[PDB]
C-alpha cells in the first residue's frame, strides 16, 4: 500500500509539473485571447458593483 | 481509482473568479510595519502579497506593527499587505 | 544588469545601505563592496523602509567610506557541497582558506534554508559505545543523535570532544564535518596538523573529513554564520549522498555570544542578561537543523560553552532542550583533578532506559548514582563534623563513593601530555561488570587511590598491587 | 482639514495652511515653495552654510531675509515660512515641508492612490466611483505596454492541493 | 546661481566641525570623505577616532579630555587609520 500510494503521488506530482511548464510557455507566445479578455473582464465586474 | 489526477484538477479548476491593505513600510524580525489597513481590527489576520500570513498587534496611527506567521526574507518593503477579516482561530470537533 | 547600492551608514559590523530604486535586495541576501584587498561580503539584515536596507558585515568594516558603490549578489551566502569539500578548509563565506585553490564542487547551496519538517522526522535507539566510562556507564551517546558538552573555560570540553573524534571517527567510514567556531586558530591549525597526520585528511588521497573555521578572531557576523556554513555541507551529505555523517560543532555557544554583539546596534531593544531578544529562535532554526532525517542519519557533538560558570544562564538554558545527551563539565571536579571532569549527577541522555541498555546496566547506574547522592547530601556534616560523626551506613557509602568517583576518571590518549599515563578505552560491558563489582563491595579492601585514573577493573588490582609494594 | 499627514513633522505645512487658506493665498503658494527648494539643492552655495550646526540666530533670518528679495514670489507670506525654521533648527529638512504642503491641494480638489502598472488620472470631478469607472476605459485601450498576478494566484493553489 | 554670491555667509567650506561634544565624544558635522576608524585632529590638536558614520554626522571617540574641545571647532582628516611607530 505505500508503494502503491508512492507511485500515484509522484505521477501526480510530475504531471502537475509539466502542466505548470506548459502554462507558463503559452503565456509566453504572445496570446491575442489573453489579452482580450482581461480587458473584458475588469468591465463586467466594475458595472456589478455600481 | 481510474485517473486518479484527473479528478484533482478538475476540482481546483474554476475558483479565482472574485479577487479584484497597506504597503510595507520596514521589514526586520518577524516584525514588520505597514501604512494602511485603516478598517484593520486588534488581533486581525493578514496575508502579505508573499503569501506569508502575519498578525496585528500595534494598530498606531500612522502605520500597524505586524508579527509574522512565517520567516520574512519573503517579505519587501512597498509589498502589497492584505486584510484577511478575521481573528486569529482553530478547527475542532 | 547589476544592482548597485550606496553606504549611508557604518556602525560597528553594521553597514546601511541605500539603492536607488524599487528594487531592493532580499532579507538574508549577501552583498559585496569590492575592496583594494578582496572583497568584503554583507548580509541583509533587515528593511529600514525607504529603500535602504541594513545589513551585517561578514567581515572587518574599517575603511568603508558613506557613499561607497555596494554590489548586490541576489542571493544568500553561498557554500561548494559535496565530495569536493573533504580535506578542504572553508570560510564562513565557503572559501578556500587552505592555500590550495579552487574548491571545484557543481553546486553552491544557500547556508540560510528550513529546517526538516515534522513529517520528515526520523528516531530510533541505538547506543554508540564510546569508550568513555562515564558516558558509556552513566549517559550513553546514541547513534544519529544530538550531543553536548556544557562546561566553562578550561574543563575541557575541546579536550573531550578530541577523544570522541579518537574513538568514533577512526572506525566510522562516512564522512565527517568539524567546524570551529569562536575557538584558538592554535588549536584550528593543530587540528588540521593532527589529520594529515593520522591519515584523514589526506592532501595527495582521498579524505573523509572538512573543515570549516570561523574563529575567535573574526568580526560578529563572521561567527554570527560559520556554523550555518557547516551545516549546509553537512546536510548535503546527509539528505543528498545519503550518508552517516559525524559533525563536531566547537564552540556552538559563540554563535548566541556574537548574535549579542551586534543586536544593538540591529537596534533592538535587549532582553534579560542583555542578550537578543531572538535568541531562543535564531537558536532553534540553527540547532533544528542539526538533526537525522528519514534520508539520512547525523551524529552530531557539539561543544558547549557557560558563560561565567553558570549553567543557567540564559545560553545554555536553552540549548539543553536541544539535546539527546547532555554532558557537563564541573570546575570543581577537575580541580579534584578528574577527568573528564564530567558531573555524574548532572548528566544525562534518553538512552539510559532498560528497553535500550538492559536491566542490569540500568541498574548499575542507579545504584551509582544513590550512592553519589548520598555522599553529595553529606558533604556538609562531613565538611563541619568530618567523617567520625557519621554513621556506620553512611560510613561505607562515602568511602565507596569516593571509590566510584576517582574510578569515574580514565586517562584520555589524546590528554596524554596532562597525565603522562598512556590513555585507556574501556568498553561498554566492561565497564558495567567493573562498576557492578565495586557496588557489591568485591573490593572494598583497596586503597581509593588505586581506583584513580586508570582503566577497567582488572587496572586496579594492578595499580593496587603495584603500590602495596 | 481631515488630512492627518502624521502629527509632530507632517504639521509644518499644515500650520501655515489655515493662515493662507485667506483672502486667495494657497494659488501663490506653489510656485513660491518650489523655489526655495531648487536653489538650494541644485545650487552647491547655501546648502553647506545652512546645514552646519554653527552661525547664530541673527545669521539664519539674514540669509533667508537678502534671499527672498530677489526671487521669484517670495514678498506675501512666503517670508515667514523660513523664519519659524531658523530659530528652532528645522532648516536641514526643508524638503519635508514643502512636500507636505503639494499634498493638501491634490486632496481637497482631486483624487489621488492608484490602481496598476504606473499612475491613474487623479480626476477634480466628485465621487470616486463614477471617476474610476470612466478612466479605467479610457486609459487601458490607449498605451498599455503591460511590462503578471492572474498567473501567479493559479499556480499557488495547484500547489498547495 | 544667483543666490550664491547673494547670501556673503563664506560658501567655500572644503574637514568637519564639532556640533556638539560631551562624555567622552564628539559628534562632527561633514567629514564626507572620512573612513570608519580613520584618526581625527581637533582645533587643539587633540586626536579623535572615528566610529560611527551615519547620514549627517560622525561620530568621534576623544583620545582625551573633553575640554580640550569646543562645539563649533574645525576638524581635519588624518587619513591615517589609528596607526603606531614600530619597528
Ligand atoms: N580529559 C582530560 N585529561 C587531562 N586534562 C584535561 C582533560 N580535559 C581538560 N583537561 C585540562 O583542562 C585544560 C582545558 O581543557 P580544554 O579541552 O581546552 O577545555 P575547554 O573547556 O574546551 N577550554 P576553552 O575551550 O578555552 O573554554 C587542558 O589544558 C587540560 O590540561
Amino acid at each position: 500500500v505505500r508503494y502503491e500510494a508512492s507511485l500515484r503521488q509522484l505521477e501526480q506530482r510530475q504531471l502537475a509539473k509539466s502542466v505548470i511548464s506548459r502554462v507558463q510557455s503559452e503565456l509566453g507566445n504572445p496570446k491575442f485571447q489573453e489579452k482580450v479578455l482581461q480587458q473584458s473582464i475588469s468591465e463586467i465586474e466594475q458595472l456589478l458593483s455600481k | 481509482p481510474t485517473e486518479v489526477s484527473s479528478i484533482l484538477e478538475e476540482r481546483i479548476k474554476g475558483v479565482s473568479d472574485e479577487a479584484n491593505t497597506g504597503r510595507v513600510l520596514a521589514v526586520g524580525d518577524g516584525i514588520a510595519r505597514v501604512f494602511g489597513l485603516n478598517n484593520i481590527q486588534a488581533e486581525e489576520l493578514v496575508e502579505f502579497s508573499s503569501g506569508v500570513k502575519g498578525m496585528a498587534l500595534n494598530l498606531e496611527p500612522g502605520q500597524v506593527g505586524i508579527v509574522l506567521f512565517g520567516s520574512d526574507r519573503l517579505v519587501k518593503e512597498g509589498e502589497l499587505v492584505k486584510r484577511t477579516g478575521n481573528i486569529v482561530d482553530v478547527p475542532v470537533g | 544588469t547589476p544592482i548597485t547600492g550606496k553606504v549611508t551608514a557604518v556602525i560597528g559590523a553594521i553597514v546601511d545601505v541605500h539603492f536607488e530604486q524599487s528594487e531592493l535586495p532580499a532579507i538574508l541576501n549577501a552583498l559585496e563592496i569590492k575592496t583594494p584587498q578582496g572583497k568584503l561580503v554583507l548580509e541583509v539584515a533587515q528593511h529600514l523602509g525607504e529603500n535602504t536596507v541594513r545589513t551585517i558585515a561578514m567581515d572587518g568594516t574599517e575603511g568603508l567610506v558613506r557613499g561607497e558603490k555596494v554590489l548586490d549578489t541576489g542571493g544568500p551566502i553561498s557554500v561548494p557541497v559535496g565530495r569536493e569539500t573533504l580535506g578542504r578548509i572553508i570560510n564562513v563565506i565557503g572559501e578556500p582558506i587552505d592555500e590550495r585553490g579552487p574548491i571545484k564542487s557543481k553546486l553552491r547551496k544557500p547556508i540560510h534554508a528550513d529546517p526538516p519538517s515534522f513529517a520528515e522526522q526520523s528516531t530510533s535507539a541505538e547506543i554508540l559505545e564510546t569508550g568513555i566510562k562515564v558516558v558509556d556507564l552513566l549517559a550513553p551517546y546514541a547513534r544519529g543523535g544530538k550531543i553536548g558538552l556544557f562546561g566553562g573555560a578550561g574543563v575541557g570540553k575541546t579536550v573531550f570532544i578530541q577523544e570522541l573524534i579518537n574513538n568514533i571517527a577512526k572506525a566510522h567510514g562516512g564522512f565527517s564535518v568539524f567546524t570551529g567556531v569562536g575557538e584558538r586558530t592554535r588549536e584550528g591549525n593543530d587540528l588540521y596538523r593532527e589529520m594529515k597526520e593520522t591519515g584523514v585528511i589526506n592532501l595527495e588521497g582521498e579524505s573523509k573529513v572538512a573543515l570549516v573555521f570561523g574563529q575567535m578572531n573574526e568580526p560578529p557576523g563572521a561567527r554570527a554564520r560559520v556554523a550555518l556554513t557547516g551545516l549546509t555541507i553537512a546536510e548535503y551529505f546527509r539528505d543528498e549522498e545519503g550518508q552517516d555523517v559525524l559533525l563536531f560543532i566547537d564552540n556552538i555557544f559563540r554563535f548566541t555570544q556574537a548574535g549579542s554583539e551586534v543586536s544593538a546596534l540591529l537596534g533592538r531593544i535587549p532582553s534579560a542578561v542583555g542578550y537578543q531578544p531572538t535568541l531562543a529562535t535564531d537558536m532553534g532554526l540553527l540547532q533544528e537543523r542539526i538533526t537525522t532525517t528519514k534520508k539520512g542519519s547525523v551524529t552530531s557533538v557539539q561543544a558547549v560553552y557557560v558563560p561565567a560558570d553558570d549553567l543557567t544562564d540564559p545560553a545554555p538554558a536553552t540549548t539543553f532542550a536541544h539535546l539527546d545527551a547532555t554532558t557537563v563539565l564541573s570546575r570543581g571536579i577537575s580541580e579534584l583533578g578528574i577527568y573528564p571532569a564530567v558531573d555524574p549527577l548532572d548528566s544525562k541522555s534518553r538512552l539510559l532506559d532498560a528497553a535500550v541498555v538492559g536491566q542490569e546496566h540500568y541498574d548499575v547506574a542507579s545504584k551509582v548514582q544513590e550512592t553519589l547522592q548520598t555522599y553529595k547530601s553529606l558533604q556538609d556534616i562531613i565538611a563541619i563534623l568530618g567523617m567520625d560523626e557519621l554513621s556506620e551506613q553512611d560510613k561505607l557509602t562515602v568511602e565507596r563513593a569516593r571509590k566510584i568517583q576517582r574510578f569515574l576518571s580514565q586517562p584520555f590518549a589524546v590528554a596524554e601530555v596532562f597525565t603522562g599515563i598512556p590513555g585507556k578505552l574501556v568498553r561498554l560491558k566492561d565497564t558495567v561488570a567493573s562498576f557492578k563489582a565495586v557496588l557489591e563491595g568485591k573490593y572494598d579492601n583497596i586503597p581509593e587511590h588505586a581506583f584513580y585514573m586508570v582503566g577497567g577493573i582488572e587496572d586496579v588490582v594492578a595499580k593496587a598491587e603495584k603500590l602495596a609494594a | 482639514p481631515p488630512v492627518r499627514l502624521f502629527g509632530v513633522e507632517g504639521t509644518y505645512a499644515t500650520a501655515l495652511y489655515q493662515a493662507a487658506a485667506k483672502n486667495s493665498s494657497i494659488d501663490a503658494a506653489f510656485q513660491s515653495l518650489q523655489k526655495v527648494e531648487s536653489t538650494v539643492k541644485k545650487n552647491p552655495k547655501l546648502g553647506h552654510l545652512l546645514l552646519n550646526p554653527a552661525l547664530s540666530l541673527k545669521d539664519r533670518n539674514s540669509v533667508i531675509d537678502a534671499i527672498v528679495e530677489t526671487h521669484k514670489n517670495l514678498d506675501g507670506y512666503v517670508v515667514n515660512l523660513l523664519k519659524v525654521l531658523s530659530e528652532n533648527n528645522r532648516l536641514g529638512c526643508f524638503e519635508k515641508i514643502a512636500s507636505d504642503f503639494g499634498v493638501l491641494n491634490d486632496a481637497h480638489n482631486g483624487l489621488l492612490k492608484g490602481t496598476v502598472t504606473s499612475a491613474e488620472p487623479l480626476d477634480p470631478k466628485s465621487f470616486k466611483r463614477i471617476e474610476k469607472a470612466l478612466s479605467a476605459s479610457k486609459l487601458v485601450g490607449q498605451g498599455k505596454s503591460l511590462k503578471s498576478t492572474k498567473i501567479q494566484k493559479l499556480n499557488k493553489v495547484l500547489e498547495d492541493s
